[PDB]
């Protein structure tokens, strides 16, 4: 009814926000800072006193000490090496050799220890975040669920149980299968359920192009894993890091071979890891090295396979419990008609039964839809399928 | 009057800005000059001239004429394969074309020495284009497998995918049948030109413009020395 | 342009009305026979909707509107039939005829002879014709007309009778989703006496239709989320038997009735409780019903069902007092014990574990005022039956070591222990009670308060605290003996233990500390009438308060129970009650905005809220009324929760650049407890933009400001992922920010959201929005803690227990008469329809579908499946009878 | 900005007015809330006053910085441009969340502390592989296929076009489409009408351009794609012919197999990643089907398989009716001897003799096409 009488008085106050909130103050936008009404803290008193009596205190990084006396030996990025001094507000306690410390521009005396290197391309692997994936969604492997989830937390959620019965639980385990089996996925309900550092690596992230490159890489990532006191290291894939060793005539791989074996350095030998628990995944295990292959690193050694009929009905059951479809269906049958198959091909069927019902005007499936996802996703795509040399490996 | 990529002049005490350094060089303009193509003319061909005929219905008319193929409601070419023994005039024909009608003539050759004006990397060749675009009446040009699939990953942006029109690629090689087949897909090329060695009459006029510069004396009946 | 050829209609209606003006006069055929024939032909070429050009509608007043204007004015001899084929011709292109003033002069035409029944030319098309002409006419003309002129001639006479006949087209051509414009039509008509036209239409909506009851029921309730008092008064009671008369759904009476309780009459809901009295129907919806009366949105109800049939449907009422609450406690002792819920979890004061390792050593941290926040490791854990047998030696052994108010505080830790209890609750307490204390049995008789909370049966009318305020002498056994009677029977409102509790407000002692939270005790009680407890506080505010200019121990207690005895209404004379009732100093003119705003938590009246900050907006105040413009932004922090998202996203967008950013004293010390009353909702907009300014802790003001605003910023329940941004604060925060200070703040900080895993629904919107108390127990603490002074003696009484109206969790319930259902349910986000098409679709969280008594959450509608058609209550209320019912073969 | 999302009843209601009222109410609130502050208080500009405070803190020598680490009390080690780094502190007017570690940040000349922080300059490569303008006409150029098409349209632009079928059927769209048949076969050409269609941001990439000289230059440029097609928005990346890193060898690889290898391990994690991966499509196409690894063809990483087939006769003349659509053709010829000409002839083949006769007229200055240019055009055209 009154058309132009809510447009023009629901549009001049729409414009008379911004007409005085140019009045208050968010405007010029910038090329990078923060919000005027924000920073009045740095004001007046920090604006020369966060300022005009702070320093820049440049950092470095200590050579050693010597005897008797400080006299230290620092070192900084480019240039020279001096003897220098702490400062009286620190302990000569925690200035020990080989650390960063904040040094005056002018007398050169030590000021802070600092925290060594890190670099970032580690830090960026450190996931901080956690999938949705629950152990309700891998069904069909709960043996391998279980089998893996009393060594994966059942100390860290209870290292009491191990200790007053006298063993020391295991720390490495490997998962392997053919491809879609729900090895990648499996872990996830593991970075779900997790509390500490799930530091996730994948191996070709490692194929560096100089040389000893991703060797530093792995010294730098257990450097950073001994600071935590439990972290649960994750490897995908790890058959690009690692085969074996078959060098013969022109050395051929030979620099991938080289982190490998840093990478056996650092899980076996001289005052290890500790509380330290490694897991790796590959598609194709028959590739890769015995020495590697040896436990104490790789005690676990789960395999994944296609459901005997029952987890197969319950992957079925778990793709498809939130779908509009025929009530009195049978899945019993479906997985009848699956004989060898993986949950992601069960999925799979799923989603493209529920399509059989998007395609004309249809809201929920029916048993002779999902009969028209079998014969296309299994049996027009047989020819593709990918399962049967991975059943073999090769 | 601030450009984007220009010198200036700086006041060192508070980094004031004092006066506009007039130019350094463009990225092509460079690294174009450290190849040194030899140019060429129209006056140096020696008897090529149905070949000179075809290329003008190629490169020639979608620049003068860009409507004159709407007036046939047919798309214009983009791709130019030429062939034959080397030794025959492919690169004073190619540079001589783009000299004519006035095209940025832009050979790649994959060195690293061009590579410093392409990028710091340059992960693909496409970055390129960003220069090419930028001398949008252009002709890019390529020698003799890494060239094979570079001519390949140029006609795939210009297949449809590049907007900008004026950009026409040129290969010259030999031996075509040994050459990648998707390059031989019929919508692939758009004209490949044969390039034979010369006749006794062909071999006459190359001696009468290569002649020309030299102190003669009188008498000479170069047709016995062309035969 | 292809013109000409097929001009007939721009010739000869070019013609026939240029000759009638030589065809009206000595030309009687013509007059007459080309008006009908210039009437059904512009009729008849103008009733499709799909040439809306017309030949003739925009083609021929170019000479026809200067031939109408010397035709309709200029004859001053029109007959009885001649109008009826003049104005049935020049009344249909009027609002295109002429421009956007034909405000003034729709009546030009039209009020000169409506012409017959204008339908008969208005039954095919839908708006062009008159409708819209109809909707100029209530715009701008009936607005004129009953501005001051309702009772008046033709234009309102006739006027309610088309705009019935119209309001009947609308609900006539196509019951399509024009019926929603109908309330646009009884409402833009005589907005204010909306009950004149809602008469006209509510007997047709009567006879209108039993299918079209929820589309524009919802657009009424929509209507009514929010309007000015007189419309928000009139369209609600309007808004009343339309499932009564018409509808006989009959079953969302009582919790959306809580809604028409307060503002309209207070006798009304009990005019609505004798309707349901009278609808004696069936036991499932006269059940479901009546289970809403006790502890989900009111109480005061178990005196009305005592009638002469108690047998079992007038025995419900026991039931419903204790017996349902028996299933809230059986929630906690069967299926909360299913699920995870272990006897003693204990175990986030263990998952604080990793700062001894993380930076160096530990063993650092020794305050003992770290175990005042290390009973709430016994306490907050345990609610919900989480009873401990020598578990509670953390309280056993702080009860006889030091801090007074922790042997207060270690008692009063128990009565959240035992929670919705009346079965061994006070066996429980008198194993601790002994001990010849002022501080613990003043504690433990204060959690006997806490025990019987809601149960309201045969515990302390004046049996127990009573004998322990009659001991009467000092300290607590004076204090904490008046604040659980006031707990457990706030949702009581009898006046014979009000007039125990009023001496203690006009005894005038000089124990201030008792006799500030003592109207804290009676205004939780009473909202409603009993002026002469106002009288009681305002007797001894002028003994006391008057003749003083000291600390907020007034100011924070006193008028804060009177905004508790006069809350929940918008009629504004409240206002004029009490805001002229201590007229003096402005010190104690601080309770100007108390009991103004009290009365307004949620409704339509910005126009108050412009007079709640134009006042005193800086002024810069040189430290003279901060605390009154702290409780002027106080009182900005209603009005936001239920004006479903609409003032939520203006306060968010307006707190974050006003007070925060551009304050000087009001958003720096005080003005985020607004995230603290508005929500424990929850969502990153707001929950990672207080970390901002709590992260930086910007230490320069008196930083128990912002560590004020620590465990407030940790005010949420529903417990989230948000242990890293505390536990990382408590990680700078156990070097920084002084455990001196700060140790029962930062774990009271982190043991806050997760107290247990459920018992979080405390946020005052039930069903989809309707109160339920939830604001009488908590707001007197964020009115608590405004600054200092009350983190270590005297407000370690409500910090402990002050809000304590956790009507639970969960609506997954089947309360079938066996009780052998478990559920059939899909839990979705919340909806988002407002007018769709077919049968609308409500939510798309299809991706969850469960059957047992699993969480609510937040943003969630649950629905179902398998023919049960769910037949009790249909909208919400968490304790469906779920009937079921199969005539769908 | 962001001041009210609630439009719902979207009608002349005394709902939407009073929406306004309210908010109109409020913004006169913030007005004369704001307004006495300076009536009051003076003291200052407050619109260049502090600002010019803040800028007479910072200095105009600003030199341009690269964060490395964070400490929260706003001080931290901040790399030089030379590379000796620093342990300065940080300012008030930081606004500190805009800080990762490589961001370029603003320092001051004298104590280098952190002044402000810097936007970035994108970046070529984004450029590069970003499509920016739809390239050609829509599906109706196509012709012939029309079931496939259906394919495409429903797995890509009918889930982003209609998402409430998938809501209302509880499922999600399928992941991964694959395009393979004969060459030439309109393979790039449908994914130029998708690239029409669509309003997503699209990239395109030749399976080809994925190698590389240097060691693990592959796979990190397939790690920073992938970085770019997550980080713009529901995308599309289109790969082409992607058999190409398995086919052929080039010596620029220092590495052998055995590095395409990795970077196809590295691509493999980016399809089936335990990341959350977001609204990013996959097309794939290529001609040699059967070479690839199977690995990445499993159900989960694609889910469609559409092979493109050779054209029947009846399609053949829709095509030639498409590429004879807007020329001048004389009415010497028949199209339909020159259907049966070749008996597998692609759509580019058509394509090829239409446009290659018009060059055939335009030798003869004419306007229209003839018999004969046909007749000689196909000897060009196909034999050789
Ligand atoms: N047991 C299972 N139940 C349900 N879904 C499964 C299961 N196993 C696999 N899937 C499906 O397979 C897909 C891929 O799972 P996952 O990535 O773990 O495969 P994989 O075994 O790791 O092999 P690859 O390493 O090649 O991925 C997932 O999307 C998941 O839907
Ligand atoms: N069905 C068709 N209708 C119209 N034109 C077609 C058809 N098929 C191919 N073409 C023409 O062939 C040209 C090549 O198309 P496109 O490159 O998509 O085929 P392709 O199979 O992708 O080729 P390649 O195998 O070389 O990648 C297109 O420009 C198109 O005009
Ligand atoms: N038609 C010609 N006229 C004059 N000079 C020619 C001709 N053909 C070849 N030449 C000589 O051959 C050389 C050019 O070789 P060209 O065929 O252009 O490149 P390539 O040999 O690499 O194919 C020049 O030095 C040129 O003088
Ligand atoms: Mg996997
Ligand atoms: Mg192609």
């Amino acid at each position: 009814t009154y058309s132009r009488q809510i447009k023009q008085v629901e549009d001049d106050i729409q414009q008379l926000l911004k007409k005085i909130n140019e009045l208050t103050g968010i405007k010029e936008s910038d090329t990078g800072l923060a919000p005027p009404a924000l920073w009045d803290l740095a004001a007046d008193k920090q604006t020369l006193q966060s300022e005009q009596p702070l320093q820049v205190a440049r950092c470095t990084k200590i050579i050693n000490a010597d005897s008797e006396d400080p006299k230290y030996i620092i070192n900084v990025k480019q240039f020279a090496k001096f003897v220098v001094d702490l400062s009286d507000q620190v302990a000569p306690t925690d200035i020990e050799e080989g650390m960063r410390v904040g040094v005056d521009r002018n007398k050169y005396q030590i000021h802070i220890p600092l925290p060594p290197k890190i670099d970032p391309t580690v830090t960026m692997m450190q996931v901080e975040e956690k999938p949705d994936v629950t152990y309700s969604d891998v069904g069909g492997c709960k043996e391998q669920i279980e089998k893996l989830r009393e060594v994966v937390e059942t100390p860290l959620l209870h290292p009491e149980r191990f200790v007053n019965l006298g063993i020391e639980p295991p720390k490495g385990v490997l998962l392997f299968g053919p491809p879609g089996t729900g090895k990648t996925l499996c872990a996830r309900a593991v970075a779900n359920r997790t509390d500490a550092c799930f530091i996730r690596v994948i191996g070709s992230e490692l194929v560096q192009k100089y040389v000893g490159e991703g060797a530093r890489m792995v010294r730098e990532l257990f450097e950073m894993a001994r600071t935590k006191k439990a972290c649960l290291i994750f490897f995908d894939e790890i058959d690009a890091i690692g085969g074996a060793r078959f060098d013969d005539g022109a050395g051929g791989d030979n620099e991938v071979q080289r982190t490998m074996l840093e990478l056996i350095n650092q899980l076996d030998g001289f005052d290890p890891r500790g509380n330290i628990k490694v897991l790796m995944a590959t598609n194709r295990p028959d590739t890769l090295d015995p020495a590697l292959m040896r436990p104490g690193r790789l005690d676990r050694k789960i395999e994944f396979s296609l459901p005997d009929l029952e987890g197969r009905t319950h992957i079925f059951k778990i793709h498809a419990r939130s779908m509009s479809v025929e009530r009195d269906i049978r899945f019993e049958l479906l997985a009848r008609l699956c004989p060898n198959s993986t949950g992601a091909e069960i999925r799979s069927v799923c989603t493209e039964a529920g399509m059989f019902a998007i395609r004309a005007r249809r809201k929920i499936a029916t048993e002779k839809d999902f009969l028209e996802a079998v014969n296309k996703v299994i049996k027009s795509y047989a020819k593709f399928s990918a399962t049967p040399r991975y059943m073999t490996y090769n | 009057d601030v450009t984007p990529n220009c010198r200036v002049a700086l006041r060192n005490d508070s980094y004031t800005l004092h006066k506009i350094l007039p130019n350094k060089v463009d990225p092509l303009v460079s690294l174009m000059m450290v190849e040194k193509v030899p140019d060429s003319t129209y006056e140096m061909i020696g008897g090529l001239d149905k070949q000179i005929k075809e290329i003008k219905e190629v490169i020639e008319l979608p620049v003068k004429h860009p409507e004159l193929f709407e007036a046939l409601g047919i798309a214009q070419p983009k791709g130019v394969l030429l062939y034959g023994p080397p030794g025959t005039g492919k690169t004073l024909l190619a540079r001589a074309v783009a000299h004519h009608t006035d095209c940025t003539f832009i050979r790649v050759s994959g060195s690293e020495l061009v590579q410093k004006f392409i990028g710091e990397g340059a992960r693909m060749v496409r970055e390129l284009f960003v220069m090419a675009r930028e001398h949008a009446p252009s002709i890019i040009f390529m020698d003799e497998s890494e060239v094979q699939r570079t001519m390949l990953e140029l006609l795939n942006q210009l297949d449809g995918f590049e907007a900008t029109k004026n950009i026409k690629v040129i290969m010259a090689t030999n031996r075509i049948d040994i050459l990648d087949s998707a390059l031989l897909r019929p919508g692939r090329i758009d004209r490949k030109i044969e390039f034979p060695p010369p006749n006794e009459e062909a071999r006459l006029d190359i001696l009468k413009i290569h002649s020309r510069k030299m102190n003669l004396t009188r008498g000479i009946n170069l047709r016995k020395i062309a035969e | 342009m292809e013109e000409g050829g097929r001009d007939k209609a721009p010739v000869q209606p070019q013609q026939s009305p240029a000759a009638a003006p030589g065809g009206t006069d000595e030309k009687p055929s013509g007059k007459e026979r080309r008006d009908a024939g210039d009437k059904d032909k512009e009729q008849e070429l103008s009733e499709e909707d799909k040439q809306l050009q017309d030949e003739l509608e925009m083609l021929v007043e170019r000479l026809g509107e200067k031939d109408t204007s010397l035709y309709r004015p200029a004859l001053e001899e029109l007959r009885r039939q001649i109008r009826s084929s003049t104005t049935s011709m020049t009344s249909v292109p009027k609002p295109l005829k002429f421009l956007r003033p034909h405000y003034g002069k729709l009546k030009e035409i039209y009020e000169n002879m409506a012409p017959g029944e204008n339908k008969r030319f208005a039954a095919d098309i839908i708006s062009v014709l008159a409708m819209t002409m109809s909707g100029e006419r209530e715009c701008l003309k009936y607005r004129l007309v009953g501005s001051q002129e309702e009772l008046a001639s033709w234009g309102h006479e006739y006027v309610r009778h088309l705009a019935g006949e119209v309001a009947k087209e609308w609900q006539e051509l196509d019951d399509a989703e024009k019926v929603q414009r109908e309330p646009l039509l009884t409402l833009v008509k005589e907005i204010v006496p909306y009950n004149m036209a809602h008469n006209a239409e509510h007997e047709a909506c009567d006879l209108l239709m039993e299918i079209e009851q929820v589309d524009m029921l919802e657009k009424d309730i929509d209507e009514n989320a929010y309007a000015k008092v007189c419309l928000y008064l009139t369209s609600c009671v309007n808004y009343v038997p339309e499932p009564e008369n018409s509808a006989l759904l009959r079953c969302a009476l009582g919790v959306f009735r809580k809604f028409s309780r307060f503002p309209e009459a207070l006798r009304l809901a009990l005019m609505l409780n004798d309707m349901e009295l009278v609808e004696d129907i069936f036991t499932s919806c006269k059940d479901v019903v009546v289970q809403k009366q006790m502890a989900f949105m009111l109480g005061r109800h178990g005196v009305f069902l005592e009638l002469s049939e108690d047998v079992e449907e007038y025995e419900d009422l026991t039931e419903i007092m204790s017996n349902v609450q028996l299933n809230s406690n059986f929630l906690a002792l069967a299926r909360e014990l299913d699920i995870m819920e272990p006897k003693v979890p204990d175990d986030i004061y263990k998952t604080h574990l990793e700062n001894n390792r993380f930076g160096g050593s530990g063993s650092q941290v020794d305050s003992a005022r770290m175990n005042l926040a290390s009973s709430f490791v016994n306490g907050f854990v345990n609610a919900a039956f989480g009873q401990d047998k020598l578990l509670t030696d953390d309280g056993n052994k702080w009860l006889y070591k030091n801090k007074d108010h922790g042997m207060l505080s270690a008692a009063a830790s128990l009565g959240m222990i035992l929670l919705w209890d009346v079965d061994g609750g006070l066996t429980q307490i008198d194993k601790y009670l002994y001990s010849s204390e002022d501080y613990i049995k003043s504690g433990a008789l204060l959690a006997c308060g806490i025990v019987n909370s809601g149960v309201r049966n045969e515990c302390d009318p004046a049996l127990a605290l009573l004998s322990d305020y009659v001991l009467h002498n000092s300290n607590t056994m004076r204090l904490g003996s008046i604040f659980g009677l006031g707990l457990a029977y706030a949702g009581s409102n009898r006046e014979d233990v009000l007039t125990l509790l009023l001496p203690v407000m006009g005894d005038s002692k000089s124990s201030m500390e008792v006799a500030g939270v003592t109207a804290l005790a009676c205004g939780m009680i009473a909202v409603g009438s009993c002026n002469g407890d106002v009288t009681s506080t305002i007797l001894q505010t002028i003994m006391e308060k008057s003749e003083t200019e000291l600390k907020d121990t007034y100011a924070r207690w006193l008028p804060l129970g009177l905004g508790l005895n006069h809350l929940g209404k918008g009629e504004a004379i409240e206002a004029i009650l009490a805001a002229l009732e201590v007229v003096s100093e402005p010190f104690r003119s601080f309770a100007n905005t108390l009991v103004d705003v009290c009365a307004y938590a949620g409704s339509g009246n910005v126009l108050k809220v412009q007079q709640l900050l134009h006042i005193c907006s800086e002024h810069f105040d040189s430290k003279e009324k901060e605390e009154d413009k702290d409780k002027k932004e106080k009182k900005d922090k209603d009005k936001k929760e239920a004006p479903a998202d609409m003032g939520a996203h203006q306060g968010v967008a307006v707190l974050g650049i006003a007070l925060i950013a551009m304050g000087e004293e009001i958003g720096a010390e005080m003005a985020l407890r607004t995230f603290g009353h508005l929500l424990r909702y929850g969502e990153p907009t707001l929950r990672r933009a207080v970390p901002l300014a709590l992260a930086l802790i910007s230490v320069s003001n008196p930083r128990l400001n912002i560590l004020d605003t620590l465990s407030k910023f940790s005010h949420d329940a529903d417990p989230e992922v948000s242990y890293n941004s505390i536990f990382a604060m408590g990680m700078v925060g156990s070097g920084t920010n002084n455990a001196r200070l700060a140790a029962m703040l930062r774990q009271l900080a982190q043991y806050h959201a997760k107290d247990p895993n459920n018992l979080f629904m405390v946020r005052l919107a039930q069903g989809l929005t309707h109160l339920g108390k939830g604001t009488l127990t908590l707001c007197p603490y964020h009115s608590d803690r405004q600054l200092m002074s009350q983190v270590a003696v005297a407000g370690l009484l409500t910090v402990l227990v002050s809000f304590l109206d956790v009507r639970n969790i969960i609506l997954g319930k089947s309360h079938y008469v066996l009780y052998g259902l478990v559920a059939a349910m899909q839990p979705r986000m919340l909806v988002t329809f407002d007018e769709e098409l077919r049968p609308l679709p409500v939510s798309v969280r299809v991706g969850q579908a469960v059957d047992v008594v699993g969480q609510a959450g937040k943003p969630k509608t649950i629905t179902g499946f398998q023919t049960h058609t769910t037949p009790v209550l249909l909208a919400h209320g968490e304790r469906a009878e779920l009937a079921t019912e199969e005539f769908l073969p | 900005a962001s001041k009210l999302p609630l439009v719902t009843p979207h009608t002349q209601c005394r709902l939407k007015l009073l929406k306004l009222e309210r908010i109109k109410d409020y913004l006169l609130m913030e007005e004369e809330f704001i307004r006495n502050q300076e009536q009051m208080k003076p003291l200052e500009e407050k619109q260049e006053e502090e600002r010019s405070k803040v800028d007479d803190l910072r200095g105009t020598p600003m030199s341009v910085g690269t964060l490395e680490e964070i400490i929260d009390d706003n001080h931290a080690i901040v790399s030089t441009s030379v590379g000796s780094e620093h342990y300065v502190s940080i300012l008030s007017f930081v606004d500190k969340d805009l800080l990762e570690p490589g961001c370029s940040v603003l320092l001051n000349h004298k104590v280098h502390a952190v002044i402000g922080v810097l936007m970035d300059d994108t970046d070529p490569l984004v450029t590069v592989m970003k499509v920016e303008k739809a390239p050609q006409e829509t599906y109706a150029d196509i012709g012939g296929l029309d079931n496939q098409i259906q394919e495409i349209k429903e797995s890509v632009e009918l889930p982003l076009t209609h998402p409430e079928y998938y809501e209302e059927m509880g499922i999600k769209p399928p992941k991964g489409v694959i395009l393979y048949g004969p060459p030439g076969t309109g393979k790039t050409l449908l994914a130029k009408a998708v690239a029409n269609q669509t309003s997503a941001t699209f990239l395109r990439v030749v399976g080809s351009e994925l190698i590389q000289k240097y060691l693990g230059d592959g796979p990190k440029l397939v790690r920073e794609l992938f970085r770019v097609a997550e980080e713009h928005a529901p995308s599309i990346v289109f790969i082409d012919e992607i058999d190409a890193i398995g086919t052929k060898r080039y010596d620029s690889n220092s590495g052998g197999e055995r590095e395409i290898q990795r970077t196809m391990l590295e691509l493999l994690n980016q399809l089936d990643g335990f990341d959350s991966r977001g609204d990013v499509k996959v097309i794939m196409a290529t001609n040699r089907i059967e070479t690839l690894d199977p690995a990445l063809i499993r159900p989960g990483r694609i889910d469609r398989k559409i092979e493109f087939p050779l054209p029947d006769e009846k399609t053949k003349k829709r095509i030639f009716q498409i590429h004879t659509s807007r020329m001048t053709l004389a009415d010497d010829v028949t199209l339909d001897d020159l259907i049966m000409a070749k008996d597998d002839l692609s759509g580019a083949d058509i394509k090829a003799i239409c446009t290659e006769a018009g060059l055939m007229a335009l030798r003869e200055r004419r306007m229209k096409v003839t018999n004969e240019d046909f007749k000689k055009s196909k000897e060009n055209v196909l034999y050789k």
